[PDB]
DNA sequence: GCCGTGACTAAAGGCAAAAAAGCC
RNA sequence: GGCUUUUUUG
DNA sequence: TTTTAGTCACGGC
């Protein structure tokens, strides 16, 4: 199995999973400590911010390649803005701060 | 053609500060202008950039005073 | 963007300023078009369009109505993402309580109110009256009345008390309740009232006002009002195949709730009675309750399926919630899955790709390159160009990739070597090939397993997987520095089978010029392989200053060895691949390569005899037959013997001569015997074979059989399984534990009959459930592990402390179990290490201490070396590279920015997996006698005994030394005195085991005082023995009046008086306990320190109780302070001790049961943090008597005992790390000049800046206490909550966080995950720095 | 009546993969 | 296209 | 099911 693009879920907006859906795999929490144990932080931020979810940091990403270009821009992931929702959805407000 | 990076790891004082200056050099050279110091041999930006470090003409203050000399114009 | 994120309850005007309108109507959808309804759950005027720049009526669209307000349907017209950020809101008829606030596990509700939660419950069910105004009447504030004592006292008083309903009710009494005032008499109260168990809760309470007065937050608003909306796009109606539509559970408890509510809207206008009122309010409680947090109260309101439905709480709670399954581990593209196969051909930095996977994952790339030479215009024909497969695209593909690294990964992940970067080489077929030299550290075995590949993108991720990934970077375990490039199995095997000499061979003795030769000759036959000769060989040595000589000698060898040598590099000597080369011998002979020429030379090495290995490997042809299992020919004769010996026990058993159980033990023993026999028999039988010479003479040398050749070369299997082969399986266990008395006589080459083979799944099934019941709870132990410590992060050079801890090698009474070269290799001295010889300083002080240097220790012999450590360090929120040491992996010292948490936690919970579930001192060796901290005399007899405790022996050789340490109780006997240099084999200390002695202190005339006849000491003559003696009764017969009478027996001299001992005239009586019997008489002399009386009385699970600091059945009792030891008032329940100091104030007061037992007596003195009880030693005890310096070492030797046990090489840095989490809380016991109070728990490092800080000012500093945590409950007391709400305990720490204001500042590596950023960590580390130093 | 003890209640307990179903 | 229950591989 | 910890109610002199 392998996948470059492919179609997206719903509500986090990360790439499906399985080979019948054309899916990515997946990127779990010890592949993160993994990857943290290294002194790698720039590969960890593109696995998680342009190649899983950042909506608006991944097609950007796309049209850098093609452009000759290798370079990202960390955006904000999505699946952390809906966290806030979900926590913003009950009483406890939850919110980001000055630049 | 490049199998290890111990040479540009002793040229620099860690492997951390080695990443960082290979990666500027390179996007210096990849995005724009700024030819290879080195004869390339089809290899890619980010070795030919690392050959530079281990041969000793190419670090963190050398690229800071190129690129406070060529924006002085 | 951010610079940090704050947590606060919402306020009802900052839930209306969230809404963009209010939720109205039930009814989500048409259910008859596709389109939504108005003032619903999926309203488009409230949410926004669906469509993008598209109304709901469709006046108004294209881009030209951007902005404007639609008026036709009343939805502006903007892009449809929007849907996914805008809220709604809920205007509720009537007030309800939050869930949460109310039931965490300390109630936030009953902490305010300072009201028990049973009660709250029900005045919030409607099902008893609460008063809200007491007023001049005789019921109280906090009074709560039923629905008769409400009638009841409603006419007596008439209005002048006001009691409201629930959730109403609720909010009339917080909003009612002042804040200061209450702290006020809280805090005044406080200092009055004296009561440990009141204490804890009037601290809780002054915090938690203090923290609601101090935010901005109020209790009003812990009662909900208006309730907001979840956007839609987040909980969407998507639509399936059929009429039916796919809703989430959410929407169905919306549904829910705004129904209850409109219901009560309705009935409470229409003026209806109270009985259905307080229903319908209840009722629209439990709807609110249920879509909150669902099933907390009870049975959870369940759909259709009769499962119950996921809610909000318990969307975020769990392995399945938002934190651990989209948040901390994500789903990426640009990757793959493939089976993994084995391709020898490979270097170590290269691994194989299909074709189909590369194009499939480097189609961005290709499309540059394709689009940049031409090739294809437009991104379609590009596209188009791809799928068809033409010739130019593999050229294409082939350029790139070049030098384009993969990041090859294995789930799971264990350590940091499971993901590792390769440079792909593309291949056909659907199989990814790898290296086998890497397999060993990927734990991958080709049969079946699957592994990921990833592809950076940037230039700075290829970097860093270069420079920092490849396997030619990774060849040293993070955990030691043992190499994880060891050949095995195949290369193991060739490389003994070259380098193996055989007595008489074709072409022996003959001369060679060098090596080349020899490979002329085995290759053209007129030589074997391995026959001995003589040739001459070059080696260059390093013995100049960093320079290569020549030196040419002639060796006598063999072919084998000096073809071998023409692939060793120049430095190493030839006395490497001169031996057989095993599989432990090659190893050395890598690390060798590693030690002297580097790297490059290291890896062109490995390659070389993996290749080399291979080759030879396949030209010897070596196979397993049925006959290479030579079965001894004595074994079944011995197994006869042995059945003979058992024929006599059965009938010595028949006899009466022999019980049952100790018939069972001789059976055992007999068969064992009979066993490993069998076994020494079987391996002499084939380690040997014989050869007929040159001379012709029958000569004994080393077997060639296959078997053998794998069992030594350490390619594969063991002695165990050789033994299984051959000789007899042995005696097996049945499930619970007991040994079966029948062991199975019959190995594996012959037949086992239907009974044993029966008998043998015993032990196949329990290993099989262990194996498969431990893997869930290692990993878990690694996540507890990786959580605690995952902000440790090295960010200074030398924080410039004298502090350390005593580094010493580790005696446990046999072997020394770890040499200390071990101990102190790769650390930094904290002081100049002292020469034996006064004044000569060894070791510079702030010294790495490398392995030149350790082999400078050894040969000097010094003895102790007091090295730093982390635990130690006073480097705030972090640890500086020298009290680290010395980086494993790399091999110089550690580089500021390295995150060493996660490298320890991964080093501790990785060989988790190879757990399991489930009289005399003899001196072993010459050495002399030393006894440190010795307080021994010379009795009657001439003989040693020692009146001191902490007593040690110790063995010195020639050298200085120690080998063996042994502990002995009171009273030791010693055959030799100090300082003597004995002989081994020689029996110094003997006592009694099981009874206690009653020994005297000093040589006198006992004399009998206090002695009463009749009721408290009788002369009891037993008729068992028929001997008259004094015996001390029990105390059942005695009363209170007679137990209180202590028999104490004061040793006199020989004038009476009290023993004239040096520096004290105390008298020494010997107070006589229950249950003692006096056996010597009046008159009989008693030699010096002779006895009165002789009274009478696991693995992986011990490691995770062990971290946690888990508190032990059966603690044990030590001292709590030093001084004298003093009793008092007794059988109050327990026993009474009070220690006096010598100036200092003795209020001090515990309680010891007295009916356990008891090591320490009235006339001694004890010493701070000693056993007095005994059991397993408790981790806060040892850390409140012995110190921070002394828990750090307890824990380090218990986990390292049990990685040892079992077989495991873990570095005893990666430990104290951990420990260096569970020691970051401190207890305040004095306010002082500071501004904490006197009981709470604050940071370590919070509490020493806020110190260290103040004291350099015109003031003074306060008194603290470090406290012990369990990894557990050190990782969810944290100073940010978003790293302790991502692991465990969501809804706690969220309720917590939030009534508390907290703020979260990204300091961690966890929280700037979950953000988004670089961590701040590695490369990462430069890049935080700035962002720091500009702010 | 205050510190000690027993009873009542909440959280937590691998990682990745596939193949089926059945419901909503 | 989400959930649940089984089965299997490492 | 088992383990562990926190919290409310009871107990004994
Ligand atoms: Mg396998
Ligand atoms: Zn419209
Ligand atoms: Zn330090």
């Amino acid at each position: 199995h392998a996948r470059s693009t492919g179609s997206y879920s719903l509500v986090t907006q990360q790439p499906l999973g399985g080979k019948a859906q054309f899916g990515g795999q997946r990127f779990g929490e010890m592949e993160v400590w993994a990857l943290e144990a290294y002194g790698a932080a720039y590969t960890l931020q593109e696995m998680l911010t342009v190649k899983s979810d950042d909506v608006n940091g991944r097609t950007k990403m796309y049209k850098n390649i093609v452009d000759g270009n290798h370079q990202m821009e960390p955006g904000m992931p999505e699946s952390f803005n809906v966290l806030l929702k979900e926590i913003r959805s009950l009483g406890i407000n939850i919110e980001l701060e000055d630049e | 053609a490049r199998v290890t990076v111990q040479d540009a790891v002793e040229k620099i004082g860690n492997r951390f500060d080695l990443v960082l200056v290979a990666a500027r050099r390179a996007r210096q050279m990849q995005v724009g202008g700024k030819d290879p110091l080195v004869p390339e041999e089809n290899d890619k930006t980010t070795v030919i950039a690392l050959r530079e470090i281990e041969e000793g003409l190419i670090n963190n203050q050398i690229l800071d005073v190129r690129e406070r000399q060529e924006q002085q114009e | 963007e951010f610079d940090a994120i704050k947590i606060a309850l919402a306020s009802p005007d900052m839930i209306r300023s969230w809404s963009f309108g209010e939720v109205k109507k039930p009814e989500t959808i048409n259910y008859r078009t596709f389109k939504p309804e108005r003032d619903g759950l999926f309203c488009a005027r409230i949410f926004g369009p669906v469509k993008d720049y598209e109304c709901l009526c469709g006046k108004y669209k294209r881009l030209k109505h951007r902005g404007v307000i639609c008026e036709k349907c009343g939805v502006e017209v903007t892009q449809t993402k929007v849907r996914r950020e805008r809220m709604g809101h809920i205007e509720l008829a009537s007030p309800t309580a939050h869930i949460w606030f109310l039931k965490s596990l300390p109630s936030r509700i009953g902490l305010l109110l300072d009201m028990p939660l049973r009660d709250i419950e029900r005045v919030l069910y409607f099902e008893s009256y609460v008063v809200i105004e007491g007023g001049m009447t005789n019921l109280e504030r906090q009074q709560i009345l039923t629905e008769e004592q409400y009638l009841d006292a409603l006419e007596e008083f008439g209005d002048e008390f006001d009691a409201k309903m629930g959730a109403e009710a609720i909010q009339a009494l917080l909003k009612s309740m002042d804040l200061e005032q209450e702290c006020e008499q809280l805090r005044e109260e406080l200092n009055e009232t004296n009561s440990e168990t009141k204490r804890k809760k009037l601290t809780k309470r002054i915090k938690l006002l203090e923290a609601f007065v101090q935010s901005g937050n109020k209790p009003e608003w812990m009662i909900l009002t208006v309730l907001p909306v979840l956007p839609p796009d987040l909980r969407p109606l998507v639509p399936l195949d059929g009429g039916r539509f796919a809703t989430s559970d959410l929407n169905d408890l919306y549904r829910r709730v705004i129904n209850r509510n409109n219901r009560l809207k309705r009935l409470l206008d229409l003026a209806a009675p109270d009985i259905i009122v307080r229903n319908e309010k209840r009722m629209l409680q439990e709807a609110v309750d249920a879509l909150l947090d669902n099933g907390r109260r009870g049975r959870a309101i369940t759909g259709s399926n009769k499962r119950p439905l996921k809610s909000l709480a318990d969307m975020i709670k769990g392995k399945q919630g938002r934190f651990r399954q989209n948040l901390l581990g994500k789903r990426v593209d640009y990757s793959g899955r493939s089976v993994i196969t084995v391709g020898p051909y490979l270097r170590l930095h290269q691994c194989g790709l299909p074709k189909k996977m590369a194009l499939e994952l480097f189609k961005p790339f290709i499309y540059g390159k394709l689009e940049l030479r031409g090739l294809a215009t437009t991104i379609k024909a590009a596209k188009k160009m791809v799928e068809r497969e033409e010739a130019v695209v593999w050229d294409i593909l082939d350029e790139v990739i070049r030098e384009h690294p993969v990041l090859l990964n294995r789930a799971p992940t264990l350590h940091r070597l499971g993901i590792q970067a390769f440079e792909p080489v593309l291949i056909e077929g659907k199989a990814i090939q790898l290296h086998p030299l890497v397999c060993a550290a990927y734990n991958a075995d080709f049969d079946g397993d699957q592994m990921a590949v990833h592809v950076p993108l940037t230039l700075e991720a290829q970097l860093e997987a270069r420079a920092l990934m490849m396997s030619t970077n990774n060849i040293l375990s993070p955990a030691n520095g043992e190499p994880i490039i060891v050949p095995s199995q195949d290369v193991v095997l060739g490389l003994y089978y070259m380098t193996r000499d055989c007595v008489n061979a074709k072409g022996e003795g003959m001369v060679l010029t060098g090596p080349k030769e020899a490979e002329r000759l085995y290759r053209s036959g007129l030589a074997s392989l391995h026959a001995r000769v003589k040739v001459r060989i070059t080696e260059y040595e390093k013995d100049a200053n960093g320079e290569l000589v020549a030196k040419t000698s002639l060796k006598d060898t063999t072919v084998g060895r000096a073809i071998l040598w023409m692939i060793v590099p120049k430095g190493l000597p030839y006395s490497i691949v001169n031996q057989a080369l095993g599989k432990k011998a090659i190893s050395k002979m890598l690390n060798t390569c590693y030690r002297i020429l580097g790297l490059k030379p290291t890896v062109i090495f490995a390659d070389q005899i993996m290749y080399t290995g291979f080759a030879y490997a396949a030209r010897s042809g070596a196979s397993v037959g049925i006959d290479d299992m030579v079965i001894p020919e004595k074994k079944h004769e011995i197994i006869s013997e042995a059945e003979a010996e058992v024929a006599e026990i059965q009938e010595q058993f028949q006899s009466g001569l022999v019980t049952a159980g100790e018939r069972y033990n001789k059976v055992i023993d007999i068969w064992a015997a009979a066993n490993d026999r069998v076994s020494k028999a079987m391996m002499d039988n084939l380690q040997t074979e014989t050869v007929i010479n040159r001379d012709g003479q029958e000569e004994k040398q080393v077997s060639f059989n296959s078997i053998y050749m794998m069992a030594d070369s350490g390619a594969r299997g063991s002695a165990a399984q050789i033994r299984q082969l051959a000789g007899m399986r042995g005696l097996m266990a049945k499930p619970d534990g007991s040994i079966i008395e029948t062991p199975i006589t019959a190995n594996f080459r012959e037949g086992l009959n239907v009974l044993q083979y029966f008998i043998s799944t015993h032990g196949a099934r329990k290993g099989l459930a262990d194996t498969a019941l431990k893997t869930a709870n290692s990993g878990y132990l690694t996540r507890r592990l990786v959580d605690v410590a995952q902000d440790l992060v090295v960010t200074e050079d030398d924080c410039g402390t004298h502090e350390g801890i005593m580094m010493t090698p580790v005696i446990e009474g046999g072997d020394v179990k770890e040499p200390l070269r071990d101990r102190v290799l790769g650390r930094v001295t904290a002081e100049d290490v002292l020469k034996p010889g006064t004044a000569d300083i060894l070791v510079p002080r702030n010294t790495l201490l490398h392995e030149q240097w350790c082999d400078l220790l050894e040969e000097n012999s010094v003895d102790a070396v007091k090295v730093r450590s982390v635990v130690s360090c006073d480097t705030d929120f972090g640890v500086c590279a020298h009290c680290y040491g010395r980086d494993l992996a790399r091999g110089h010292i550690i580089n500021k920015g390295e995150a060493i948490g996660v490298i320890a936690a991964q080093s501790i919970g990785e060989p988790g997996t190879q757990l399991t579930m489930r009289s005399s001192i003899q001196v072993k060796n010459k050495g002399s006698i030393k006894l440190s901290n010795v307080k021994s005399v010379v009795n009657s007899s001439g003989k040693l005994v020692i009146t001191s405790r902490n007593t040690e022996l110790k063995l010195i050789d020639e050298f200085g030394r120690t080998k063996e340490s042994y502990k002995v109780p009171y009273g030791a006997v010693l055959a030799k005195g100090d300082g003597e240099q004995v002989a081994g084999g020689e029996t110094v200390a003997n006592w009694d085991p099981h009874t206690m002695p009653v020994i005297t202190e000093v040589s006198g005339f006992v004399r009998f005082t206090d002695m009463i006849d009749g009721q408290t000491i009788t002369r009891q003559t037993d008729e068992l023995t028929g001997l008259s003696s004094l015996v001390v009764l029990d105390s059942a017969e005695r009363t209170a009046g007679g137990k209180d009478l202590r028999p104490a027996l004061k040793i006199v001299d020989a004038q009476g008086n009290d023993v004239l001992i040096p520096g004290t005239d105390m008298p020494a009586q010997y107070f006589l306990p229950g249950k003692a019997i006096v056996q010597l008489e009046d008159g009989v002399q008693i030699s010096s320190g002779d006895t009165l009386a002789r009274i009478p009385q696991g693995g992986l699970p011990r490691v995770a109780d062990l971290f946690e600091a888990r508190r032990p059945k059966e603690p044990a009792i030590l001292a709590e302070i030093s001084g004298i030891v003093s009793f008092g008032k007794e059988t109050k329940g327990k026993r009474r001790l009070v220690i006096t100091p010598v100036d200092g104030s003795d209020p001090y007061e515990e309680m010891i049961p007295k009916w356990r037992q008891l090591n320490v007596f009235e006339g001694e003195r004890v010493e701070r943090g000693d056993v007095i009880s005994d059991g397993p030693e408790a981790p806060h005890d040892i850390l409140r008597l012995r110190g921070v310096h002394a828990v750090t070492r307890y824990i380090v030797n218990e986990v390292q005992d049990v990685y040892r046990l079992q077989g495991v090489k873990i570095n005893d840095k990666h430990i104290e790390v951990i420990v260096r989490q569970m020691l970051r809380k401190a207890t305040i016991v004095n306010a002082g000049s500071s501004d904490f109070l006197e009981g709470e728990q604050v940071e370590y490092s919070r509490v020493k800046i806020a110190n260290r800080e103040l004291e350099a000012n015109g003031k003074v500093g306060a008194t603290y206490s470090r406290d012990l945590l369990g990894i557990t409950k050190a990782s969810l007391a944290t100073e940010s909550f978003i790293s302790a709400a991502s692991f465990q305990e969501t809804t706690r720490v969220l309720t917590e966080a939030a009534v508390a204001g907290k703020r979260d500042e990204l300091r961690g590596l966890k929280e700037n995950v979950i953000v988004g950023r670089l961590i701040p960590a590695g490369t990462g580390y430069a890049y935080h720095q700035d962002r720091m130093r500009r702010r």
